[PDB]
């Protein structure tokens, strides 16, 4: 996307981390992924980190 | 005026050793808290170079050379001393305009006696053909200094029409080298036969090369 | 500037008789000089569009 | 890089003046003083003045006050000297010097403009190669020659095998005779090289516009 305003624009995403490797095929069928974003200013590359954790 | 005087005048120093040449100046150059004299090289044959700036910090410089010193005198300080670094070495203050320089300090590397590479030259079919002639004779690559050239044509001495010219201690090898050419008229040159080159040096103790005209 | 890579740098300070040790078998840009930290005293980096005046 | 590459070697007759040319590169012009330094034949170093592009503003050394003159093109990027009604006296090195920081070191020199004062008139030299002699060989190397005599003003260049030689080569400072400068070279190559290897002797005067190339041809005998 390119912002293509005169303003500053405020951009928000997400990274899901799921409980295990089961739930991570489930909802998204490969089994090892990552999310890249990038920017003039910005770089990075997000790895979800599979792990149990208490039910909030 | 800061006069600023280097002592000693020359130094000859080993190979690997330490050079020490200092400076004094005839009133302070030290306030601020700082001294503001500076080091430079001046490698034969070429401009000056920075060594350090205010009396002790060094501008690409290698550690051999330390800079010292506070108030009216300093020193710098070359060690270990290395091939090249043969070269005339100047303090320069600038306190109080206006910029005086000290006299220089002429370093020079003791090394192994070397022998002189002798070899002589009969003069030019082409500047014969001008009107003159000139007998050369080379002494290259020795040590010490000090050599002693004479000329001999057919067995007398002679002076006259001499001109010698030694080059600086190599950078490079640390051996000086010489020339010495002998200058003569067509007509002066053509009644005499056998031309001789002595050189008497420490290391061996005359090196002759001589040369005869008809051959 | 043309490229759509980016070069993420780093440093530290090596003490005295210490090593740093690398090893890399990929996008890795080498330190060839490094700068010894000869005199420590109070300094600061002034911010200021101005240049050398000569003076004292 | 810092680079200062200033006017070429003068002669002057006595009574005249000169202005050697110093073009600043590599930097800012504007953000420090330039200088000029006179060194009497490998003697001391004298400071003669310092200049400021950016608004021109001149300090001189009492000893040159009147004989010199810096001045400054700020669209050529560049430091002139002029020195006025010369004598022998003036025959010297000049370096064209930037320095840093009134309480300032000078971290960048120049390579130096050699001024000649004399009434003398522009000699072209004369070249003679040194073939050694017809009946004597030295051992494992043999010392080869070339010989330049009768020039003014210096300096010369002396190159052998237009410079692809740089090795066993010596090239003594000129002497004075009769008025004119003279000197010699002395290339030093292993003995089976030559007579197979063409040795030629690259030698060049600019003052006269003259470039000559002499080839030492064994002792025919
Ligand atoms: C980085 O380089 C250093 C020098 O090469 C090194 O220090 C050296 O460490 C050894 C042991 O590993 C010392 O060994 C001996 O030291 C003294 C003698 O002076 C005595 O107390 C003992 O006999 C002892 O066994 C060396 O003296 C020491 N050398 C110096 C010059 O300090 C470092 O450990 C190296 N560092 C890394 C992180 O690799």
């Amino acid at each position: 996307y390119n912002n293509t305003n005169q303003e500053d624009l405020l951009v928000l995403w997400g990274i899901h981390h799921p409980n295990d490797a089961a739930e991570q095929t489930k909802l998204y069928q490969n089994p090892t992924t990552y999310i890249s974003v990038g920017t003039s200013t910005l770089n990075q590359r997000l790895v979800p980190e599979i792990a149990t954790r208490p039910k909030v | 005026d800061i006069v600023l005087t280097q002592s000693p005048g020359s130094l000859t120093v080993s190979l690997g050793q330490r050079a020490t040449i200092s400076c004094r100046a005839s009133e302070s150059v030290d306030n601020f808290g700082k001294s503001f004299m500076h080091w430079y090289q001046q490698k034969p044959g070429q401009s000056p170079k920075l060594l350090i700036y205010r009396a002790s910090n060094r501008e690409g410089i290698p550690a051999r050379f330390n800079g010292s010193g506070s108030g009216t005198d300093f020193a710098l300080t070359i060690n270990p001393v290395e091939a090249d670094d043969v070269a005339t070495y100047f303090c320069q203050q600038s306190n109080e305009d206006p910029r005086t320089f000290g006299g220089g300090t002429k370093l020079e590397i003791k090394r192994a006696d070397a022998a002189p590479t002798v070899s002589i030259f009969p003069p030019s079919s082409e500047q014969l053909t001008s009107g003159g002639a000139s007998v050369v004779c080379f002494l290259n690559n020795f040590y010490p200094k000090d050599i002693n050239v004479k000329w001999k044509i057919d067995g007398s001495e002679r002076q006259n029409g001499v001109l010698n010219s030694w080059t600086d201690q190599d950078s490079k090898d640390s051996t000086y080298s010489m020339s010495s050419t002998l200058t003569l008229t067509k007509d002066e040159y053509e009644r005499h036969n056998s031309y001789t080159c002595e050189a008497t040096h420490k290391t061996s103790t005359p090196i002759v090369k001589s040369f005869n005209r008809n051959e | 500037n043309g490229q759509s890579g980016r070069m993420e740098f780093f440093w530290t300070i090596l003490k005295p008789n210490d090593a740093i040790n690398f090893e890399s078998n990929g996008n890795f840009i080498a330190p060839e000089y490094a700068y010894k930290i000869v005199k420590k005293g109070d300094s600061a980096i002034m911010k200021s569009e101005l240049e050398y005046g000569n003076c004292n | 890089e810092v680079h200062l590459q200033q006017s070429g070697p003068e002669l002057v007759k006595p009574g005249a003046s000169v202005k050697m040319s110093c073009k600043t590169s590599g930097y800012t012009f504007t953000e420090y003083t330039i200088h000029w330094m006179k060194q009497s034949h490998g003697k001391s170093l004298e400071w003669i003045g310092g200049i400021f592009p950016n608004n021109g503003d001149t300090t001189y050394n009492q000893k040159f006050k009147v004989r010199a003159t810096l001045t400054v093109g700020r669209s050529s990027s560049t430091a002139y000297m002029d020195l006025r009604s010369l004598t022998s006296e003036d025959s010297a090195v000049y370096y064209c010097v930037r320095n840093y920081g009134s309480y300032g070191y000078f971290d960048v020199w120049g390579a130096g403009t050699t001024v000649t004062v004399s009434s003398a008139k522009t000699t072209p030299p004369s070249v003679y190669p040194l073939a050694p002699g017809s009946a004597a060989q030295t051992n494992s190397m043999v010392t080869l020659g070339c010989l330049v005599k009768g020039y003014f003003p210096e300096p010369v260049t002396v190159t052998w095998n237009s410079g692809s030689l740089s090795s066993g080569v010596h090239t003594f400072p000129a002497v004075l005779q009769s008025d004119l400068y003279t000197l010699s070279s002395s290339v030093t190559v292993p003995s089976s090289t030559w007579p197979s290897e063409t040795v030629t002797c690259n030698v060049a005067h600019p003052a006269s516009s003259t470039k000559v190339d002499k080839k030492i041809v064994p002792r025919d005998c």
